[PDB]
């Protein structure tokens, strides 16, 4: 997932990247308040970047 | 990974904590490991009978994480309810390739000599645990060092070690054995405990520590 | 500013015990105890307040230490600056006070001598710089008495608290001095051993 | 200089069965009757807030103790100002110290296990017998020290 | 685990056979009766956290967080059952109202 | 090390001293009370005042232009 | 070029590297309080000055920080960010007072009521003044207004929905008043006035509204809601830069800063 | 913790983001105004 | 389970020792067995203590849990703030957004903050900004002329003053109030029924204190926010809301309410002469007029509730209260609510 | 709330130095120090007893008392018998731990015996019960496969297990027993439109139900069983829909009818060299198939018509029109449209 | 002692705290201007810590 | 040595930095361009413009003596 | 493709200018060109192939990049 | 930047020692420095920006 998530980047336009990052700001400056998915949760974050990128959370994504 | 232990007559759970992992305090994380209701371990088996799965007692296993996975609630999450199934995730499971053992036996270091075969019904056979060890194991060995098409520097030259049966060709064979089962960073080390010629045979044993 | 350093053995691991800003009495036995000797005393050397803990170590001589270093009762004021605060009026409805210098922060130190500004400057700040002493403060520990100067040929002074720009007691504390013509300095208290004296 | 008191415990500090093992006998130390002088003559100053929900607040005023045993209400009133009046020399102004001596915490204990094992009978007020029991060992430990401090001092 | 088990294992366990008097035993049972009297308790505590088995004071806690309230000379049976019956009212309908009657009846 | 436990400031280390104390430039300050009689005032810094000693008017004061 | 891994989530943007203890010749490495600081803030560029203009500065600080450490100040210079009652007001201050800067003694008047703007506030005190007394024959001329009516100080009529309908078949009672657009001015703010004032509640913007529907619809709309609409209307960039910079660097303590001799890789 | 380069979860504290504007009456300032 | 005392523990520990074989023993006081059995017996009351309050507080997490149903954060306090300027300004001035608003008393050092632009026209001697306190919790109820700080202001200011006790600030949603709305959801399970609307009304977050009046084959609901009006989306919400929950074939409408203007005229009597000031006749008044906001529809004019809240205050200082004319209760009609009054304060 | 073990040892050793002056040594090794540390540990156990107990019942102790079941991943048990040549003359022993493997090959299960069992002097036959060593549903064996024993002997002739494995348990989420419980507690809903909706689709051979609400009545009509509406299906669900009606508000139950929409519609292209027969008719299927998926009571409104059927391709369309439509065609409740004839132009 | 302060103490709310640091920080301005029950001054702080939560010694604890 | 190589300057060897960005004293210019509404000028130097910033003539601008 | 009046200033010195302003928004900032539009342009390009035609002339004055109608 | 001898023949040895920067220094030696007298004025024109 990690890995093709840079792939689908590749292809991103320059409008989707800086939303992408803007909202990377946002959700940052908010916060304080062996890949297996058996047995194991190291990694989650890697598969909702995938799903985030492919379906549109915002212009680009967060995360 | 983990250490095996079984309930004594009439200890506590309080004791077994303390002397493995020093501080008695620790028995509180423990016992949800063991996925142990209150009467954590109890003597009887006829108590037992309450509700077998959620009790330990006199004679039965327990888990011992190490502290690292103590706190780990994912470690808790898995120990509780996996019990014996912990073993065979813990040393993997894969197919069953030794299909033919008497035969494979007959012309190790030639190719084609393992097979796909079939257990239960309508299923590829598959291997687990220690067995899933002595497979890759057998195999890794009767390959030679380059012929697996990507990560080579894998298998061994016991196909190049055929000599005139003097001790020097022995010990080197000896060496070229060790080196192939410590590979695995799964084996502790390996030790020899005998070699032995009949002739034109070579014979000898070496015993391998696996960890826990 | 007054600094001492302590070497300690990699016994333990000093990185997870030793918080900052502890205090360390050090005692030096001079000479041996039944001999009656005058350096039977028991003298303190040094008290300080540790600023600083790290490993050493250099591995190709196969040895490591542990350094810990710090300052005579220095660190509390030169670490406390007087800042200023630039946007607060402080007004009230209908009211307001006799004496100028009032609603800002402005407070002003009047003496007729150095023991008379010293103590008032001292006393203002030191006992609500609070620490996590299990027993106390900074006012115990140092006595600050004793103070003297020439107060027949010094007149009143209207010294103020922000003469130097969000600077240190320390650098507050020099000009109250008026140097050369007296001298500051912190020492042992050897009229009450066991505490150090603000001179 | 007295910090100021909140107004719940200024209110609450100015005004058959019987125990087995400990008795009360209703006896005033003199360092208590001089404080309770102090706040009946003199305005001490008070707070404003009521942040702080513990000790009296909503524990010793809503229980029914009040007004089913205003007899006992009176033991818990004499607790209080006996615990208010050894915090009161140490923490400021240890001048009064010298009037207290062993009997005045002695009984003070008494009174307080008395108090407690009739508040043991009712289930619902539990809870101002769980500060009772850590301040009945608290006592005890002033009563087995006392002594020595005022020498030391 | 249980007070005699893990008491310091130098002690004593079991009567003395030498003298019919042991303080030592009589100690180490009253103290061991109390305990296993409080572990019956404390196993028994675990009925009174549901509602299906709670008794008494928790019973009346439940109807009154419930709303359902105690009537006057009312066992803890038909408390319990007015109690949980009085979710299911599935007022409006005819047969409803018919019910409600005859329970008011 | 031990011995650079001393009076500094700046993310560069820099050795504080009497130059530091001195001011460089020039500031602005509000006029609060005048001593009409001299004509001499005596500014407020935002939270200090300059002038402003024992003396009066006449023999303290910060002087006007003309 | 970048702007400073502190943030979080740049924070975790760099990419990570390992080394053993295997690899380590030496180490010095260890907490220090060289770097203190308590008030953290970001000025902006030193042309702007508290004294001549907008808001200087906006710091951040701790409560429990301040204790060991007080006032302890951080600064970065950033380069790129009724006549009775009107009559008995100037008879309080009198002529003398009030001779004395008229434009701004009017501006009190006008503050206290907002019925009378700058310029009528600003005409009867000018009379006021010359004359030295002021008549109900000055006040209606400043502007219309019934001076003998005493009731509405106490009480003021509720205006409910039925009297507003009432009082617009007074104001327009002929057809022509909406085609005669010179006359719909005289006759709608003759409403305003009265509207406005009279009654218990007062509003231009919102009884404008509805004389637009009203005039509209020519005196009757498709719905009531057009007589009910007026009686139910009427009854960080110095932050951040100062927070993030406070996020940064209060936590130099307790840190470890050092050197480190790893092998030559 | 080497997941994902998370870091050390300790790094962002309680009192990394609590915190409140700066203004007077600390110390000094409000001893004067106790009407 | 049952709560056991320490005397009865230790009187069955007392016994349990003299019958298991034991004459030698004694169990005066200042003796060690005595002591340590004391000691148990307390450990064992303290055990039974928590293990009573551990099931109360397990009672109220599993009923928290069971359902959705879960009690609402606090408010955070707000109100109004008054600016007085030396003189009326002369040119249009701004001020800055996020203005922040202190008070020098030790006792509330609370902070506040504004949330939008304001503006200064010239010719204003006054300007009035509304503030909301940025902790969340009761310290922002701050009384009478106590915020009175200002930061970022200019020179022209001259004071700084709020007229009236904010008395809006709450803490977190009171056991007796969840309890109540709790018991109202389960009364409101059983569908088409006047408790089945109540509940459909009031589970939004704005409206408070609903009624329902049921004329034949026609409901009416009356709604109203805690500012007492209706604005139309928040109507159209609640009528969506109660589609679900409305009985069908049956007309439901609605029509805001009509408030109800009466003035108190209570008269006080202070037990301290003193203590009697200024201050005091403006803090009764505005706890009056607040009692008098925040009241439910179709509800009689009660003065004993009355009376006891404004005596809650403080029930020493305050000796008696009386009144003029509203002795007796004013019935009010289904689309009434009592509001709006004028409250004059007149001495003894 | 519980206390750990430091907590009660140390209130234990300050409240025995208040009662007790003979006691004053406390070193790792007094009777008195392991005494009350043996004491401490109890009240930490009962502690985290009641802790547990809480756990419980926040849980799911409260919805108990509702009728469902809760489930603890139970492995799978049930009685199995064994038989013998002939009688015995032995009290033949039988451990706890022995083996009862699969004798079918394709079954890798496994079961084990939780306690002894002592064959009687003379019993040719003897029941015991057994526990799978896997928990879940896959412990679930049919009948007659149990039928060897690992530690077999010369007495031993066959087992067998008469009755099937259906103590096979397996343990869900908290969620989905809560979704289960809702799923009750939301069908005690009665006398509302959502409420009528599921009490009627509960039934079979309900779905699309569409509900039309008024004052006077209360009309419900479906297509539920393959487009049309039998009379023996709306006598059965009239009578199920009488606890689900309104008090004193009439109920009543019609059928489904349909209006068939003629429509001959033009359509201009900008390229006409790309016309053919495959367009149009790919057109009229278009068209045809948007108008057969309307919804119940949709009235066909032009505008929507032209949005989908220039919607194909926007270069391809640049003019559209309809001969035989005059404006949008208005529908009851009950009706629903439908295609009876499409005929497309090419201009 | 110890103990139990430092629980009551987490228990205490936010303001309660800070008015205990005020009274703290007032005391500090008045300045001026192994353990055993029995025979031992070391633990005398403990057992006065103790108190001013169980009773109102003003709104939070002294030292 | 390596070390050295750092911001310097002078013929003896003297540490810039932020001490030098700081200017020592008074410097001449001349007015340019004067914003009349607000009376502020914005003066010249030899080969830079001092003021003149995005805004217009009030937020912004070199003040001018009374 | 700004809004109307967005061009503020000249970012210079702009001594003898008091302000800039643009009465029209910016259209002609267009994205890069799709599959479709390439195809419907590569069409006119065959078709455009003989002279003396308006459908020639069509590309013969659509081949400058900036023209759009 | 740098290339120079070294050597002690005490010891009998030498070496040539080179020393550089990684690229600062271009920026860090071009000065921007200040002309003071150039007017460059035209006949009869000007610019419309200032400076």
């Amino acid at each position: 997932a990690s890995q093709r998530v840079d792939e689908g980047i590749k292809e991103l336009d320059k409008n989707a990247r800086k939303t992408r990052d803007r909202n990377n700001q946002e959700i940052s400056r908010r916060e304080n308040t062996i890949y297996n998915p058996r047995q194991s949760t190291n990694g989650l974050k890697g598969n909702i970047d995938n799903m985030a990128l492919i379906i549109g959370y915002g212009d680009g994504g967060v995360s | 990974r983990f250490k095996k232990h079984v309930v004594q007559h009439e200890e506590t759970m309080q004791a077994i904590a303390q002397r493995y992992y020093g501080d008695v305090s620790y028995w509180i994380d423990l016992v949800e490991h063991n996925n142990l209701k209150y009467p954590y371990l109890v003597e009887t088996d006829e108590e037992k009978m309450k509700d077998p799965e959620r009790l330990a007692s006199t004679g039965d296993t327990l888990i011992i994480p190490i502290e690292s996975d103590l706190t780990d609630v994912s470690a808790k999450e898995i120990n509780s309810r996996d019990k014996d199934v912990l073993v065979e995730l813990a040393l993997g499971r894969d197919l069953n390739i030794t299909a033919d053992e008497k035969y494979f036996n007959e012309h190790g270091t030639s190719d084609n000599i393992l097979a796909f075969s079939t257990n239960g019904n309508g299923d590829l056979d598959t291997v687990k645990g220690i067995d899933n060890m002595k497979q890759q194991l057998q195999a890794r060995l009767l390959t030679p060092r380059g012929s697996l098409m990507l990560h080579p520097n894998y298998g061994s030259d016991l196909h190049n070690l055929f000599g005139l049966n003097i001790p020097e060709q022995a010990t080197l064979i000896e060496m070229e054995v060790l080196r192939t089962l410590t590979s695995d960073n799964r084996v502790k080390s390996a030790n020899l405990i005998d070699w032995k010629i009949q002739g034109n045979v070579y014979s000898g044993q070496f015993s391998v520590e696996i960890k826990s | 500013s007054s600094v001492f350093q302590i070497n300690m053995a990699g016994d333990t691991y000093w990185d997870k015990l030793v918080m900052a800003n502890d205090i360390i009495r050090i005692f030096i036995t001079p000479n041996d105890d039944p001999n009656d000797k005058e350096g039977k005393q028991e003298r303190l050397i040094q008290v300080g307040m540790v600023s600083q803990v790290s490993k050493v170590g250099s591995y190709g001589n196969d040895q490591t230490q542990f350094r810990i270093t710090g300052q005579s009762f220095v660190k509390p004021f030169m670490k406390f600056g007087l800042g200023v605060i630039q946007e607060v009026q402080a007004v009230l409805p209908e009211v307001g006070w006799l004496i100028d210098g009032d609603g800002d922060n402005e407070v002003k130190f009047t003496g007729s001598s150095a023991h008379e500004v010293m103590t008032g400057i001292i006393r203002r700040f030191i006992p609500y710089m609070k620490y996590n002493y299990t027993e106390n403060t900074i006012d115990n520990y140092l006595d600050y008495d004793d103070l003297s100067s020439w107060d027949e040929f010094e007149k009143l002074t209207e010294v103020s608290a922000f003469t130097n720009f969000d600077g240190s007691l320390k650098q507050l504390m020099d000009m109250v001095t008026a140097r050369p013509f007296n001298e500051l300095f912190f020492k042992n208290s050897e009229k009450t051993p066991g505490k150090a004296q603000l001179v | 200089n007295f910090i100021p008191q909140p107004q719940g415990l200024l209110r609450f500090l100015n005004t058959s069965f019987v125990s087995k093992f400990y008795t009360p006998q209703l006896q005033l130390s003199e360092l208590a009757k001089k404080v309770l002088t102090n706040i009946k003559t003199d305005d001490i100053p008070v707070l404003e807030r009521e942040f702080n929900d513990n000790t009296i607040i909503h524990k010793a005023n809503d229980t029914l103790l009040k007004v089913q045993a205003p007899r006992m209400y009176m033991i818990l009133q004499s607790i209080v100002l006996e615990a208010y009046a050894i915090v009161n020399c140490f923490v400021e102004n240890p001048s009064s110290l010298k009037y207290l001596t062993e009997e005045d915490v002695s009984i003070t204990r008494e009174n307080l296990n008395y108090v407690a094992d009739y508040l043991g009978n009712y289930d619902d007020y539990n809870s101002v017998v769980l500060d009772l029991r850590d301040l009945d060992l608290c006592f005890s430990a002033i009563e087995l020290q006392l002594p020595l401090i005022k020498k030391e001092a | 685990a249980n007070f005699l088990k893990n008491l310091h294992p130098l002690l004593r366990r079991d009567r003395n056979k030498k003298d019919n008097q042991d303080p030592n035993f009589a100690l180490i049972d009253a103290l061991n009766e109390e305990m296993n009297q409080v572990e019956k308790d404390a196993i028994e505590s675990k009925l009174q956290s549901s509602l299906k088995t709670s008794t008494s004071e928790y019973l009346d806690k439940f109807g009154d967080w419930f709303g359902v309230y105690r009537k006057t000379d009312e066992k803890d049976d038909v408390y319990r059952a007015r109690i949980i019956k009085y979710l299911l009212l599935k007022r409006g309908t005819n047969n409803a109202i018919i019910d409600a009657i005859k329970d008011y009846l | 090390m031990v011995v650079r436990f001393q009076s500094s400031m700046g993310r560069s280390l820099k050795r504080v001293d009497s130059d530091d104390l001195n001011v460089k430039g020039l500031v602005l300050a509000t006029v609060s009370k005048i001593n009409y009689k001299y004509q001499s005032v005596e500014v407020k810094v935002n939270n200090l005042t300059l002038g402003s000693r024992i003396g009066d008017d006449g023999s303290l004061a910060v002087p006007y232009p003309k | 070029l970048r702007k400073t891994p502190f943030n979080p989530t740049e924070w975790r943007a760099l990419d990570m590297i390992k080394v053993p203890t295997e690899d380590f010749i030496e180490e010095d490495v260890g907490k220090s309080d060289v770097e203190t600081y308590s008030i953290f803030t970001a000025t902006p560029a030193g042309m702007l000055k508290e004294l001549n203009g907008d808001v200087f500065s906006k710091p951040q600080f701790h409560p429990e920080l301040t204790d060991r450490y007080g006032y302890t100040k951080f600064e970065v210079e950033n380069i790129y960010l009724t006549y009775s009652k009107i009559m008995k007001d100037l008879s309080n201050y009198g002529r003398d007072n009030i001779s004395k800067g008229i434009d701004k003694y009017t501006s009190k008047l006008s503050s206290k009521y907002k019925n009378l703007k700058k310029a009528q506030a600003k005409k009867i005190i000018e009379k006021f003044v010359k004359e030295g007394k002021v008549t109900e024959k000055e006040y209606e001329k400043i502007t219309g207004n019934k001076v003998d009516d005493e009731l509405t100080s106490d009480n003021r009529p509720k205006l409910t929905k039925d009297k507003l309908k009432s009082i617009l078949k007074e104001k327009f009672k002929t057809q022509d008043d909406f085609n005669n657009s010179k006359k719909k001015k005289k006759a709608k703010t003759d409403a305003l006035k009265e509207l406005t004032t009279k009654y218990r509640f007062g509003n231009k913007t919102h009884a404008t509204t509805l004389l637009d529907e009203y005039i509209k619809y020519k005196g009757e709309p498709p719905n009531d809601e057009a007589f009910d609409k007026y009686l139910k209307a009427i009854e960080s960039p110095l932050v951040m830069f100062s927070r993030m910079l406070f996020n940064w660097y209060h936590g130099n303590p307790n840190f470890y800063a050092g050197d480190i001799i790893v092998l030559g890789d | 913790i080497l997941e994902d380069g998370k870091g050390s979860p300790h790094r962002f504290a309680g009192l990394w983001n609590q915190s409140s504007d700066f203004m007077g009456g600390l110390m000094g300032e409000d001893t004067s105004k106790e009407l | 389970m049952k709560t056991r005392k320490l005397t009865n523990i230790l009187s069955k520990l007392i016994d349990k020792t003299m019958a298991g074989t034991s004459k030698i023993t004694d169990f005066t006081p200042g003796s060690a067995s005595r002591s340590l059995l004391e000691a148990v017996s307390l450990e064992i009351e303290q055990f039974y203590i928590l293990t009573k309050e551990n099931i109360d507080w397990g009672i109220q997490e599993g009923i928290i849990e069971a359902f959705d149903f879960q009690k609402r954060q606090s408010k955070r306090a707000y109100g109004d703030v008054t600016i007085q300027f030396y003189q009326p300004l002369d040119m249009r001035m701004y001020i800055p957004a996020g203005t922040t608003f202190t008070s020098t008393r030790q006792e509330y050092p609370q902070q506040f903050e504004t949330l939008v632009d304001y503006y200064a026209e010239p010719d204003s001697t006054e300007i009035v900004v509304e503030v909301y306190c940025k902790e969340t919790g009761v310290a922002g109820n701050v009384p009478e002329g106590t915020i009175n700080t200002i930061a970022s202001g200019s020179s022209l200011i001259r004071s700084v003053n709020n007229e009236y006790s904010f008395n809006t600030g709450t803490k977190e949603e009171s056991q007796e109030d969840f309890k109540r709305r709790f018991h109202s959801f389960v009364e409101s399970r059983g569908r088409a029924t006047n408790k089945s609307v109540r509940y459909g009304a009031l589970q939004i977050p704005d409206v408070e204190g609903v009624y329902v009046y049921e004329e034949t084959g026609h409901i009416t609901v009356f709604a109203h926010d805690r500012n007492g009006n209706l604005s139309d989306t928040l109507k159209e919400d609640i009528i969506d809301a109660l589609q679900d929950y409305r009985p069908s074939g049956i007309m439901l409408d609605v029509t805001g309410v009509e408030k109800e203007e009466v003035n108190v005229s209570a008269t006080v009597t202070i037990s301290n002469k003193s203590r009697i000031g200024d201050t005091l006749q403006k803090h009764i008044e505005s706890v009056i007029r607040s009692y008098l906001n925040n009241l439910k529809t179709s509800d009689d004019l009660i003065i004993t509730d009355l009376i006891q809240a404004i005596m809650n205050i403080d029930d020493v200082l305050i000796y008696d209260v009386s009144f003029d004319n509203l002795d007796e209760n004013i019935i009010v009609p289904p689309q009434g609510i009592i509001r709006a009054g004028e409250i004059k304060v007149e001495l003894k």
